[PDB]
Order: C-alpha cells, then sequence, then structure tokens
C-alpha cells in the first residue's frame, strides 16, 4: 500500500537475508586470520565478493523507495543506510584510476626501504632510542625525502578525484563527506550540523591552550639537559627529538621527563608470575569486574571458540589484540596472551568492546554500531582506566595491602598519562584542519608545505630541522594520510572518554581526585551505562550523550578536571622558565 | 465414609509418547505435525521427572495433578523453530510465529515441552531445511495450518506468479550452524492438548480401581469427579467398567 509499509516490507526480508551472508563473511575471515594458509585467502576473497555483490544489489534495489514518504524515523535511518551510493557514481574510467592510486599509495607506503633499514622496525629503533643529534636527523630526513617525495604525484590526483565523487553524491566537497558522520536531523531539540563540526572543536581546543603550553615549555625545559646547544629556550622543539617519526606520541620522552626518578612506577608483572598466572585467569578478572558492575557474563561459546594464546609453531597466525562479533549471537576475542600488566589492561579493554557489542544485539542489522565514531572506542578505555588504580589492584590480591601511595607517585603517574593523552591533541587537530582545508581548496596546490610547516608551529609548537621544498609531501608520510582514514575521530573519543568517566564516577559516589576514581562493586554506575549501550546507532548521538554526562555536546572540563594536581604542580615548576614559543627561531 | 472407592477403566496400552518424543525427524514449523493419542494409559510423571527438557510449561493444569484425571482426545503437535521463539508459543501473544506460523488459543489447556536440539539439527556449513513463513496477508486463526507457496504482493502490481520489485517468496529458512548463540540454535517442541468432549473418557492416568459397593455411604471417585454418599443401582454417575448407572443419594 504506502511506500512505508513496502518499505518495512522489504527490511525485514534484507535483514533476513544479510545476517547468515554476514555470519559466513565472517567466519571465513576468523579461519583466515587464526589458521594462515594459502586455500583460507581464497574463501575470504570468495565470501567477501559475495557479500559485496549482495549488498551492491540490495542498495540498489532500496533506492527505489523515495525518503520523503517515510515518517517513522526508523524505518528512514535504515533506508537512509541502503540509499547510500558510494563511490559507484564515478565512470568506469575513474572508478578504476582512483581504485589504482588508491592501491599504489598503500603498496608504496608498505614497501619503504632506507638504504638497507625498513621502518618497521629498523628506523622505529633509531627514532625510538637513537639519542645522537646527527643519526635522528638523517632517519628523520630520509624517510620524508624518500616517501613524500615520491607520494606527492598520486596526492594531487586523489584530492580532485574524492573531491569530485563527493560533489557527485551532493557534498561541498569530501571533508563534508567526512563530517557527514556527526550529523542529526529530523528531531526537534537534539539537531546537529556538518558544518557545527567545524565549531566546537576550535572551541574545546582554546581551553586546552593553556595546559599543553605549560607541559610543552616542561618538556623543553627537562629536554634542553640532553642536547646542549641544539634546542633555544624561546625556540620551538624540533620535530625529530620528539620520540617518534611524526611526533604523534610523546611516550618516548618519559625517560627523559620524570618528575621524581628515585621512586617507581606500580609493576605488578612478578606478582602475576609469582602467583602463576596462566592467561586464563586474567580473562575470568576481566570478566568478574564486569559483572560486579551489574553487566552480564560471558557465553557459554566465548570460552570455547575464542583464542587467547599463541597457536604455536606448527600454525602461525596474525595475532594482534581485537574483539569479533561475528553475528548470530557469536562473540569471540583474538589475542596472544602473556603474563604483564599491559595484557591485564588489554583483556579489560577488549572486553568493554565485547560488552558494547553484546547490547545492541537486539537492534535491527543496519542499527547494530555505535552512536558515532568515538563512542565505541571511549566505552573499551574507560574500563582499562579504572582498571588499573592501586585501589582496584589491592581489591584483587595483587600488589601489597599496604601499599605507600603518596605525592611523588600520583605526579609521575599524571605525567605518564599526560605525555600520551595531551600531547597528541593539537597534532589531531591541526592534521584535520589541514586536510579539511586542502579538500575546501582554500590551500592552493603551490603553497601546501608552506602552510603546513606554518600551521605546525604556530599550533603545535614545532619546528623543522631542515627546509622543504614543494616537492615534498610530509602528511602523506603517516599511515592515515595514505591509506584513507578519518583522523577526528580521535579527539572526540578522547573528549567523551573523560565525560563518562566524571558521569560514572558522579554516580558512584566518589569523594576525591578523579585520577583515583573507581567504578567497580556499583551498579547504579552499570545501569547508567548500560541504558546507553543497549540504544545503538537507532538514537541520536546527542542524546545518547546525553544518558550517561546529561548534556547534548562534548565538554573539555572533566578532562581538565582530571589533570589539576599535573597543572598545579607544572604551574609551579614553570616559574622561572618561559612559557610560549617563538615562530621566527629555526635550527637552520 | 465408611470406605473409599476409585473406578477407571481397566485400560493398559501405553501411550506412544515415546513416537513422539524420540522421533527421528522434526516438522517445519510453517506445516506442524499433528499426532492424536487414544486408548491408553498415559503416565506423564516420568515425563515431567526426565529433567533433559528447557521448558515444561502447562496451562489450565496443574503439574502433578493432571496425573490422575481422564481426557477425552489428546493431541501433540511437534515441531523445530529458534531459540529465542520459543517464547511465542503461549496464548496470547504475537509475533512472526505466533501470527503466521503456529496460533494457540487464548482459552488452552495442556502443556508445553521444549528443548534443545543443537547437537541433531546443526551442522558445518548449515542446515538449511527448516523453513518458517514471513510474510502473509491476514493472521493464523487457533489450530490452523497453512501451507500454501503462493508469491505475496506488496504493491499495487500485480505479480503475476513471479517473483521481483514487491513479490516475494514467503517462504524463508532456518540457518543453523554448531557455533552460534543460545537464541539462534534450534529448540524442538511438542504442544500437548487435552480436549474433553461430552464422550466417554479414554485416555486416563496409572491409578488402581478397586471393587464397588452399593447402598452404604462411601467416597466415590468415577473417571476424575469425586464425591460422597450412597451408590444405588438404578446425582447421576455411570461407572466404566460394568457399564451400569448408579444413583447418588445423600446419606
Ligand atoms: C590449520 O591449517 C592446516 C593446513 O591448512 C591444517 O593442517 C591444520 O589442522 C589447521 N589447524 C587448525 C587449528 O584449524
Ligand atoms: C515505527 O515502526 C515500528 C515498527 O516497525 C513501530 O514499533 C514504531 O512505533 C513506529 N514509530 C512511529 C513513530 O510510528
Ligand atoms: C544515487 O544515485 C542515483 C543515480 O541516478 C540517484 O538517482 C539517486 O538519487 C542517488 N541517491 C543518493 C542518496 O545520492
Ligand atoms: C568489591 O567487593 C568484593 C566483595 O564482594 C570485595 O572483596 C572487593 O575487595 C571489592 N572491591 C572494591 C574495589 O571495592
Ligand atoms: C527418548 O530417548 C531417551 C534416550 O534413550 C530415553 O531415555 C527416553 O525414555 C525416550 N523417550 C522419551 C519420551 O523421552
Ligand atoms: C475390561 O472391561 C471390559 C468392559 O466390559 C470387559 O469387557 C473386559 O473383559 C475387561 N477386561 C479385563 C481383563 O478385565
Ligand atoms: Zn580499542
Amino acid at each position: 500500500s504506502t511506500i512505508e509499509e513496502q518499505a518495512k516490507t522489504f527490511l525485514d526480508k534484507f535483514n533476513h537475508e544479510a545476517e547468515d551472508l554476514f555470519y559466513q563473511s565472517s567466519l571465513a575471515s576468523w579461519n583466515y586470520n587464526t589458521n594462515i594458509t594459502e586455500e583460507n585467502v581464497q574463501n575470504m576473497n570468495n565470501a567477501g565478493d559475495k557479500w559485496s555483490a549482495f549488498l551492491k544489489e540490495q542498495s540498489t534495489l532500496a533506492q527505489m523507495y523515495p525518503l520523503q514518504e517515510i515518517q517513522n524515523l526508523t524505518v528512514k535511518l535504515q533506508l537512509q543506510a541502503l540509499q547510500q551510493n558510494g563511490s559507484s557514481v564515478l565512470s568506469e574510467d575513474k572508478s578504476k584510476r582512483l581504485n589504482t592510486i588508491l592501491n599504489t599509495m598503500s603498496t608504496i607506503y608498505s614497501t619503504g626501504k632506507v638504504c638497507c633499514l625498513l621502518l618497521e622496525p629498523g628506523l622505529n629503533e633509531i627514532m625510538a632510542n637513537s639519542l645522537d643529534y646527527n643519526e635522528r636527523l638523517w632517519a628523520w630526513e630520509s624517510w620524508r625525502s624518500e616517501v613524500g617525495k615520491q607520494l606527492r604525484p598520486l596526492y594531487e590526483e586523489y584530492v580532485v578525484l574524492k573531491n569530485e565523487m563527493a560533489r557527485a553524491n551532493h557534498y561541498e566537497d569530501y571533508g563534508d563527506y567526512w563530517r557527514g558522520d556527526y550529523e542529526v536531523n529530523g528531531v526537534d531539540g537534539y539537531d546537529y550540523s556538518r558544518g557545527q563540526l567545524i565549531e566546537d572543536v576550535e572551541h574545546t581546543f582554546e581551553e586546552i591552550k593553556p595546559l599543553y603550553e605549560h607541559l610543552h615549555a616542561y618538556v623543553r625545559a627537562k629536554l634542553m639537559n640532553a642536547y646542549p646547544s641544539y634546542i633555544s629556550p624561546i625556540g620551538c622543539l624540533p620535530a625529530h627529538l620528539l620520540g617518534d617519526m611524526w611526533g604523534r606520541f610523546w611516550t618516548n620522552l618519559y625517560s627523559l621527563t620524570v618528575p621524581f626518578g628515585q621512586k617507581p612506577n606500580i609493576d605488578v608483572t612478578d606478582a602475576m608470575v609469582d602467583q602463576a598466572w596462566d592467561a586464563q585467569r586474567i580473562f575470568k578478572e576481566a570478566e568478574k569486574f564486569f559483572v560486579s558492575v551489574g553487566l552480564p557474563n560471558m557465553t557459554q561459546g566465548f570460552w570455547e571458540n575464542s583464542m587467547l594464546t599463541d597457536p604455536g609453531n606448527v600454525q602461525k597466525a596474525v595475532c594482534h589484540p581485537t574483539a569479533w562479533d561475528l553475528g548470530k549471537g557469536d562473540f569471540r576475542i583474538l589475542m596472544c596472551t602473556k603474563v604483564t600488566m599491559d595484557d591485564f589492561l588489554t583483556a579489560h579493554h577488549e572486553m568493554g568492546h565485547i560488552q558494547y557489542d553484546m547490547a545492541y544485539a537486539a537492534q535491527p542489522f543496519l542499527l547494530r554500531n555505535g552512536a558515532n565514531e568515538g563512542f565505541h572506542e571511549a566505552v573499551g578505555e574507560i574500563m582499562s582506566l579504572s582498571a588499573a588504580t592501586p585501589k582496584h589492584l589491592k581489591s584483587i590480591g595483587l600488589l601489597s595491602p599496604d601499599f605507600q601511595e603518596d605525592n611523588e607517585t600520583e605526579i609521575n603517574f599524571l605525567l605518564k598519562q599526560a605525555l600520551t593523552i595531551v600531547g597528541t591533541l593539537p597534532f589531531t587537530y591541526m592534521l584535520e584542519k589541514w586536510r579539511w582545508m586542502v579538500f575546501k581548496g582554500e590551500i592552493p596546490k603551490d603553497q601546501w608545505m608552506k602552510k603546513w610547516w606554518e600551521m605546525k608551529r604556530e599550533i603545535v609548537g614545532v619546528v623543522e630541522p631542515v627546509p622543504h621544498d614543494e616537492t615534498y609531501c610530509d602528511p602523506a608520510s603517516l599511515f592515515h594520510v595514505s591509506n584513507d582514514y578519518s583522523f577526528i575521530r580521535y579527539y572526540t573519543r578522547t573528549l567523551y572518554q573523560f565525560q563518562f568517566q566524571e558521569a560514572l564516577c558522579q554516580a558512584a559516589k566518589h569523594e576525591g581526585p578523579l585520577h583515583k576514581c573507581d567504578i567497580s562493586n556499583s551498579t547504579e554506575a552499570g545501569q547508567k551505562l548500560f541504558n546507553m549501550l543497549r540504544l545503538g546507532k537507532s538514537e541520536p548521538w546527542t542524546l545518547a550523550l546525553e544518558n550517561v554526562v546529561g548534556a547534548k555536546n562534548m565538554n573539555v572540563r572533566p578532562l581538565l578536571n582530571y589533570f589539576e594536581p599535573l597543572f598545579t604542580w607544572l604551574k609551579d615548576q614553570n616559574k622561572n622558565s618561559f612559557v610560549g614559543w617563538s615562530t621566527d627561531w629555526s635550527p637552520y | 465414609p465408611t470406605e473409599s472407592i476409585v473406578r477407571f477403566p481397566n485400560i493398559t496400552n501405553l501411550c506412544p509418547f515415546g513416537e513422539v518424543f524420540n522421533a527421528t525427524r522434526f516438522a517445519s514449523v510453517y506445516a506442524w505435525n499433528r499426532k492424536r493419542i487414544s486408548n491408553c494409559v498415559a503416565d506423564y510423571s516420568v515425563l515431567y521427572n526426565s529433567a533433559s527438557f528447557s521448558t515444561f510449561k502447562c496451562y489450565g493444569v496443574s503439574p502433578t495433578k493432571l496425573n490422575d484425571l481422564c481426557f477425552t482426545n489428546v493431541y501433540a503437535d511437534s515441531f523445530v523453530i529458534r531459540g529465542d521463539e520459543v517464547r511465542q508459543i503461549a496464548p496470547g501473544q504475537t509475533g512472526k510465529i505466533a501470527d503466521y506460523n503456529y496460533k494457540l488459543p487464548d482459552d488452552f489447556t495442556g502443556c508445553v515441552i521444549a528443548w534443545n536440539s543443537n547437537n541433531l539439527d546443526s551442522k558445518v556449513g548449515g542446515n538449511y531445511n527448516y523453513l518458517f513463513r514471513l510474510f502473509r496477508k491476514s493472521n493464523l486463526k487457533p489450530f490452523e495450518r497453512d501451507i500454501s507457496t503462493e508469491i505475496y504482493q506488496a504493491g499495487s502490481t500485480p505479480c503475476n506468479g513471479v517473483e521481483g520489485f514487491n513479490c516475494y517468496f514467503p517462504l524463508q529458512s532456518y540457518g543453523f550452524q554448531p557455533t552460534n548463540g543460545v537464541g539462534y540454535q534450534p529448540y524442538r517442541v511438542v504442544v500437548l492438548s487435552f480436549e474433553l468432549l461430552h464422550a466417554p473418557a479414554t485416555v486416563c492416568g496409572p491409578k488402581k480401581s478397586t471393587n464397588l459397593v452399593k447402598n452404604k455411604c462411601v467416597n466415590f471417585n468415577f473417571n476424575g469427579l469425586t464425591g460422597t454418599g450412597v451408590l444405588t443401582e438404578s446425582d447421576a454417575v455411570r461407572d466404566p467398567q460394568t457399564l451400569e448407572i448408579l444413583d447418588i443419594t445423600p446419606c
């Protein structure tokens, strides 16, 4: 009869037909990953081809239902998800050219040698532990001069092809296509816009500049001791001394920048070894931690089907920590586990992912995913955040029950956390701003590197050691840039993580500093979380966010409240040192 | 109340519960089997205490009492469904199975038994041998079976017998694998319906019957209904064995 009723019938048929195909494709993928042979690759390729062909045909079928007729707002979401054209709007020759460009860029990034040394792990070890100016400069410059020079011509055609594809789908540019994820419309009082994500990110960043400036000044003052005359007390930090190839993470700078080096950290690896933990107690303890909050247990097949240890010498597998949701009520974890603290925290992270995947399994097929990009990883991360506290360790049994907690230990812990969390927001913000500007056409093709380095000096406070001409492509050296991955999901995730943590700690009635908060043995926090987890993609991300923190937008105040002792100590320490950087100074 | 007497028919054959429950192959839910079991003595105590059933829910009867009641007829309906759909096998519920596949009336007297079958109906790859009806114009009336395979039309355009745009084949298959969840695993369901009519009772429990007395005030239990009084050969009960008619008199 009406368009809505026919759409509902079509959606029933599609869901029933699609669940089994997705399950079979996932089974083939798991079979290849656990057992690497030449037979399994063909099975993966065939299953993927079948699934892709089915999805394309069903999208073409679903395009026939006009979207103005449906007013249910839940049928409309699934029809909108199916109706997306994608890159098929391009001509056959243009599509082949775009796919060839992407494959060539990925292949050339993957196969890169410096003469020889590969990036993994020959160059990474040099950039992580050289402690020598000349060697670090050579390693930093050679990789750029090879890859960025070899990748510059391809990116220029990539940009215009992607812009044509995005403008064909009624968007302004490809950056607008990326921003379309954070969009809510048709709901009164919870609206959001693609152009509103340009704002609400700058606003959040202008509230982080004091803390980052103090951290940068402290790190520069501490790093000046290692290299006597290569760093200026008013200039920026050279790009090849930040403990990374790109400077994305400052974690490797922890060894030089320790507040109190005499006092060690909390490492419970020896306690785990002496108590004879054997890669199965870790996941049982994680399950206990998740149950104590009120969330359910692991399913019966999770224990027997999943892989929690290396296959052995005879069987080879690519075992990175991963949580698999194969469909039809099948959840597993693929991971090689050894007895350390890092694996103990990764178990909680992966089970946070798994418990997120269990909640919205009652939603239709197309609405079984997180509310937006940052919700899934933030939910995963808060569990690992709460499971590492000394109180939680003492309650479990590992770490002595008469541990001495003082100011020095918490300052060391907070600095180690901020060298990873705070030190990466400016990089993400600057890189995504540059990509958006390039896509929008505001940056001309002849002023790419100049604008990139000017933005890096003005925002990140980092200068280049040697000048780079327009034949270089420094941004393409990053894995995400050349491999076509969105990068703003590492900003909203960081903000949502602390918003969720503060809301849950307010639900658990914890008194004191936020960084000592623990969420175990509390069921109200579990209910508050599960009210949002079960929603899936059915409700707007603003509404799902409101169910935990009570706000319709992301805030930076929890992030600054987490790091208050560190901010006060840094402000005390930087009384003599200069705060801020000057863009005129250069190493040459 | 000097004596107590109970009178039941002298049937000795055992009911074929094993043939229904121990069956080699079951049936699709859209085309479910019906078996009538009669002229036998039924012992539901062993069936209840077998303790191998995930679901044993009796509506309108008591689980222990029904052992000594006499029913005119007993019907058993057997099929296979998904683990999550067993919820819909109950009076006054809605769903794809309770609307288009199998409907139980609200005034239902009987029992529902369901047990897991993952070790028999699941194979590597997939079963794809158990179907169920997905589309239908109208809901199924209680205890009605539909086995037509006509093409369902969703729009105004006529189907002309070949599927296409807004033309679907209703019967879609169940896919069972040994790695699924509990809610996606096969379950075998047997529904027992007890029918009482004005005809003499035929299916009864295993309760021994004693001799009858007359002209004295005794407690009698005929074919399930009890009373106290004097039985006189002639408010009126007809005993099963000796075909006599007795009148009940207050004492
Ligand atoms: C892995 O594959 C090899 C050959 O394909 C086979 O011999 C072996 O049994 C497989 N192992 C598992 C655990 O499937
Ligand atoms: C949308 O349709 C679903 C069934 O598909 C129904 O449960 C829901 O109430 C409908 N919403 C509105 C607003 O009509
Ligand atoms: C997808 O492309 C087809 C091609 O003509 C067009 O008719 C349709 O409106 C497009 N839909 C969307 C959502 O872009
Ligand atoms: C949680 O409660 C249990 C008692 O069931 C107790 O043994 C454990 O120490 C508690 N842990 C925390 C962190 O409060
Ligand atoms: C069915 O088979 C089992 C296994 O042999 C047996 O114990 C049982 O008595 C049989 N009949 C019923 C009604 O369960
Ligand atoms: C059972 O009862 C019937 C009723 O008339 C009778 O004909 C038959 O002989 C009885 N059988 C036995 C073994 O008592
Ligand atoms: Zn994660």
